[PDB]
Formats: structure tokens, sequence, C-alpha cells
């Protein structure tokens, strides 16, 4: 069982930069994309092929990928960034989610 | 436009069977490979299954393996999860999901999902 | 969406080769020709999808100028001939929306959208001075050395290197083989 670990929780106030990591072995050899999940709703993928941001997903939203981690940054953090961010990486044999990182964006 | 409508969820009993649908339109259904993904109560998103775009490679995740079947409807742009010997480790909510084109593995049916449905929920009446 | 020259060039002209530094996407060409990436150094034998076939002939290409161009072109001690694609080489990518073919390692089957390709002419790949280069903005992996970089009936080079936000191919002439 391939095992992608998030940190649970990350807290940032408006404007500031947040920084949510997704970790596995050899996951720079991977691609990893991320998802935003509000309360009651679906999945938005706001990252994939490990840096790409689909039409419609605002510019502070950046990814990287590089040795063991895959980073989903928000420069600039809105409130309405607050949410639940899931790393999944793929190659042809993988399709995992990671565990979730509870993104809370107060005061 | 771009849409996936899913159907089907509710309480079932134990070791019984329920099928979740999807109808989705908008796009050209029969070049997408397509996944279930689940996301049981205040955990995370799991994966469920896969389908290629064809319909002829099927994955399944070890925690349904040897119970559920996927399967899918080129002609109908439909796509099921058939959920049989349910067990109160299925409940969740559903999602289907449509593998993005911007890079993809066309056999396993291995990507990124770049559409979601709004997601059915399952619950498994057992302890 | 569009696939049917990628999936066609996967049956009949793209193989995993192994060498002893492990699995490249390869490229077969013409007759017994293929190409794959010349930090492969293929030996006296490799393996095509798995099978071990001689290597008739080898060579790496470099420019008038004695400039690297990292392929190599290997002649397989091999009956079957490959469906000859020689006219499917193209030039003519200046800002094409291209596609990477992949076959090796973790990325069997694999199709990657890179994006507008341009030329970006001598790079330093892994400390060799390479000349022809074609670039794109996409994220590569260790594991797709070799992926065919082409478009729906266009063939414009072969995926050699890359730093994660930049990948680099090998550009692909009909001027390297015989004429068709």
């Amino acid at each position: 069982s391939y095992v992608l670990t998030q940190p649970p929780s990350v807290s940032v106030s408006p404007g500031q930069t947040a920084s949510i990591t997704c970790s596995g072995d050899k996951l720079g050899d991977k691609y990893a994309c991320w998802y935003q999940q509000k309360p009651g709703q679906s999945p938005v993928l706001v990252i994939y092929q490990d840096s790409k941001r689909p039409s419609g997903i605002p510019e502070r939203f950046s990814g990287s990928n590089s040795g063991n981690t895959a980073t989903l940054t928000i420069s600039g953090t809105q409130a309405m960034d607050e949410a639940d961010y899931y790393c999944q990486a793929w190659d042809s044999s993988t399709v995992v989610f990671g565990g979730g990182t509870k993104l809370t964006v107060l005061g | 436009q771009v849409q996936l409508l899913q159907s089907g969820g509710g309480v079932v009993q134990p070791g019984r069977s329920l099928r979740l649908s999807c109808a989705a339109s908008g796009f050209t259904f029969s070049s997408y490979a397509m996944h279930w993904v689940r996301q049981a109560p205040g955990k995370g998103l799991e994966w469920v299954a896969v389908i290629s775009y064809d319909g002829s490679n099927k994955y399944y995740a070890d925690s349904v393996k040897g119970r559920f079947t996927i399967s899918r409807d080129n002609s109908k742009n439909t796509l099921y999860l058939q959920m049989n010997s349910l067990r109160a480790e299925d409940t969740a909510v559903y999602y289907c999901a449509r593998v993005g084109k911007g890079g993809y593995d066309f056999w396993s049916g291995s990507g990124y999902m770049d559409v979601w449905g709004k997601g059915t929920t399952v619950t498994v009446s057992s302890g | 969406p569009n696939t049917e020259f990628a999936l066609s060039l996967l049956r009949k002209n793209i193989m995993t080769i192994t060498t002893s530094k492990g699995e490249f996407t390869g490229l077969g060409i013409h007759d017994r020709v293929c190409v794959i990436p010349t930090h492969a150094q293929p030996g006296d034998d490799v393996l095509v999808n798995g099978q071990k076939i001689r290597v008739k002939d080898k060579y790496k290409l470099v420019d008038p100028e004695n400039i690297n161009l990292e392929l190599t072109v290997l002649t397989l001690d091999r009956n079957e001939k490959f469906r000859d694609i020689r006219g499917f080489i193209s030039e003519d990518l200046e800002g094409v929306d291209a596609t990477l073919v992949v076959h090796s390692n973790n990325f069997t089957n694999t199709i990657l959208e890179v994006g507008p390709v341009t030329m970006a002419g001598l790079i330093n790949l892994s400390s060799t001075p390479t000349n022809r280069m074609i670039r794109y903005d996409y994220a590569t992996k260790t594991g797709q050395c070799g992926g065919v970089l082409c478009a729906t009936g266009k063939i414009f080079g072969i995926h050699v290197g890359g730093n994660g936000r930049q990948g680099f191919s090998a550009q692909l002439k009909k001027q390297y083989f015989v004429e068709k």
C-alpha cells in the first residue's frame, strides 16, 4: 500500500502565504495534483500535473513536486480559501489520495 | 455544460446490493477514463475504482475488490458502480470523476480528476 | 480526446527498450532502425518490450560542429520491420501544442499534453552541451526518457531531459535517416 502523508491542519490570516505539503516515497517521480473541498461540496481541482492551474483557478495557487514532497502554496491567502485540501498522486500503477489538510483562514 | 449527474444511494442493509449511476453530458464521454472516489463521514477521499475509456480495463481498491463492479455504457453516456455484499465500512459519500486530458495512462485509467459529480450518500445500516 | 496517432505509434513503433542504464521509451523509425536517448548507452544487446535482441549497429548523432544531439540510432537484429514513420517527421513545430507519448518505467501507455513547443537551441544537458533542443513548459519525470514528442500526424523529437519545470527533446529530422 502506497501511503501519502499530509499535515492535519494549517492556519493563516488573510494575505499570508499558506504552505500545504504531501509526502510519499519517490512522490517526485509521480504526478501530484491538488483538490479543494469546502463543507458539503464536491472536490474541485486546483492544481494538476504538479504545477498547472485549471482555468478559473486564482493565480495565488501554485504547486511544486520534488524528491518525496509535493507542495501547494497559496500566496496571499483569502478567506474563501478555507477548505480541506487533498493531494493525489498518479502514475501508470498509482492513484492515491493523501489524508487531507484542513486550512483555516482566521483573523 | 460539462456535467456528471449522479443518482442512487440511500440507506441499505448489510450484505445487500445498491447501484450508483452517473449520467455524463457536455463532453465526449467515450474518450475518458472514469473513477469512483468515496469519503467516509469525517474522513478523507479514498480511491474506489476505475474503468478505462472503452470499458476494457477495470481496477478496484483492495477494500472493495471481490465485491463491487464498475461498468459503463458509452452509447448512453452512463457510468455505474454496482455495490455488492455491502458492509458498514462502505458508508460514505461516493463521487464519480472524469480523468483530465492534461496527462494520463489510457490503459490503466490513471490520472488526475478534473470534473466531479455532486456525490451520493450511501449509508449501510450495520455496526 | 485526440489519441489516434499516439495509439497508432504505441501499437506499431514505440517500445520499452532496456539497457544497463534502465528502461527508456524507444521509437522505431523504419526497417530495423530505432532511436533512443544517447545517455541510455545501449550495449551489444537490449531488451525490446522485455525480449533480448542483439544490437546489429549503433551510433550517436552529433552535429557538424561535433556537438551532441543526444540521439543514438540503433539497428536491431530482428526480422520484423517497423512501420515506416519517416514521412511524419516534422520541423514544423513552432507554437504547436504537442504531446509526449511515453512507454517506460512507471509511465507506460502514457500521453502528456505538454503545450506549445519551441526550439531552444543549445542546452547544457547533464553537463553535455547539446544542440537542436526543443523545449516545453511541463513537469516531466525520471522514468519518461525517450518519450515521443508529436502531434496529430507529426513527429518532432525525443524527450531526453528536464528539470521538473521545463522539458527538452532532441529534434528528429528526416535527414537523419535514409531518404523515403
